[PDB]
């Protein structure tokens, strides 16, 4: 594939152990040396594992790696506050003949109870409708950990364009917020009748919908 | 210590060519290491663009190979990138990296990175559209659409405020603000966002109305 | 070959 598959979120308390996994088609990873990179907000990626399981100078032995070939893994034990970051796997893909990264995993080192998002779904203003543009706004607040997946449906159909979602941002209370935007033409707003914003957080989805005639 | 620094334009017009370069310090490029470019689009993942070694051997991202040129000047401690016909989708953080090649293919170290924004827009103040809705408290908002460049501040006169970060959409920024208040307070006591955009030196207000 | 980029041997 063009992008290795990692889980979006993994989390655990300080002192505990987590596994971040990385995979491609069949057993493609067996043919390559996997590397892993840590990225904290504001910084560039830092190398933390290379050649499947080697640690560079400065990396503690509680970080470890492996490449079973189907699935590569980054295993971090004795979790500390400073391990909370995005982690990306990477490896050469000789079928594409390119260097491929994984989709990233946020490792949340748990510092509070888990919290489900509060979703609000706003309709487009009539002011905006005079531009022949309609924007529906889905606000998502008070969630922890700070990883959501946002999916939209128009008349039960998954929306494949005209939708974009902000990266999650830290609130003042230290939970996370984000917003999502479905932009249509004003003609489309009149045509369709049902809209849903679906926010999935830790496997459970919270949904708000809005019908045109209301 | 081994240090990499990226330079180039922070703002380029679509259809123009993006020219970046990278300066290496404390390490010669005549060693058997590749020098390459990675990009990271905001709120998204990492994308290898390509790399080159002092012998002249070069590898590119296949999606972008026809538009990409990556070259190296070892005497000047420089690697470079040229990407023709820049698109809005090419807005990203751009990182320079040292790559151990062969079968290892590890990246260390990484430049701090350079933000590149692709937009044809002039300095543009935001249009400000109200967000408005059977419950004991109520949430309103202020949709702040189609401005350039960042930033805007939103301030309410009504209470818990949520200022959402901005999204680059097709060359123009979009952000939201929300405020939540008791249902007896609104519509009774009215509520107003004030949106400031320093780069356009404007300030727009919007009272939020019931539907 | 450290002069190339590729898969394991």
């Amino acid at each position: 594939q063009s992008v290795w598959t990692q889980p979006p979120s993994v989390s655990a308390a300080p002192g505990q152990k987590v596994t971040i996994s990385c995979s491609g088609d069949d057993s493609i990873l067996r043919s390559a040396f996997v590397s892993w990179y840590q990225q904290v907000p504001g910084s560039a990626p830092k190398l933390v594992i290379f050649d499947d399981r080697q640690r560079p100078s400065g990396i503690p032995a509680r970080f470890s790696g492996s490449n079973s070939g189907t699935t590569a893994t980054l295993d971090i034990a004795g979790l500390q506050r400073g391990d909370e970051a995005d982690y990306y796997c990477a490896a050469w893909n000789g079928r594409l003949s390119a260097f491929v990264f994984g989709s990233g995993t946020k490792l949340t080192v748990l510092g509070q109870p888990k919290s489900s998002p509060s979703v609000t779904l706003f309709p487009p203003s009539s002011e905006e409708l005079e531009t022949n543009k309609a924007t529906l706004v889905c606000t998502i607040t008070d969630f922890y950990p700070g990883v959501v997946t946002v999916d939209w449906k128009v008349d039960g159909t998954p929306v494949t364009q005209g939708m974009e979602t902000t990266q999650p941002s830290k609130q003042s209370n230290n939970k996370y917020m984000a917003s999502s935007y479905l932009t249509l033409t004003a003609r489309a707003w009149e045509r369709h009748s049902s809209y849903s914003c679906q926010v999935t957080h830790e496997g459970h989805t919270v949904e708000k919908s809005l019908s045109r005639a209301d | 210590q081994v240090q990499l620094e990226e330079s180039g334009p922070g703002l380029v017009r679509p259809s123009e060519t993006l020219s970046l370069s990278c300066t290496v310090s404390g390490f010669p490029m005549s060693e058997s290491y590749f020098w390459g470019w990675i990009r990271q689009s905001p709120g998204k993942g990492l994308e290898w663009l390509g790399s080159v070694i002092h012998t002249g051997t070069t590898y590119y991202r296949p999606s972008l190979e026809s538009r990409l040129t990556i070259a190296m000047d070892p005497s000047k401690n420089q690697v470079s990138l040229s990407l023709t016909s820049v698109t809005v989708a090419d807005s990203a953080m751009y990182y320079c990296v040292r790559i151990r090649g062969g079968s290892s293919n590890w990246l260390d170290p990484w430049g701090p990175g350079i933000v590149v924004t692709a937009s044809s827009a002039k300095t543009t103040p935001p249009s400000v559209y109200p967000l408005a809705p059977t419950g004991s408290s109520v949430t309103l908002g202020c949709l702040v659409k189609g401005y350039f460049p960042e930033s805007v501040t939103v301030t309410w006169n009504s209470s818990s405020v949520h200022t959402f970060p901005a999204l680059l959409q097709s060359g123009l920024y979009t952000m939201s603000s929300s405020v939540t208040v008791p249902s007896s307070t609104w519509p009774s006591q009215t509520v107003t966002c004030s949106v400031a955009h320093p780069a356009s030196s404007t300030t727009v207000d919007k009272k939020i109305e019931p539907r | 070959e450290p002069g190339e980029r590729g898969l394991k041997g």
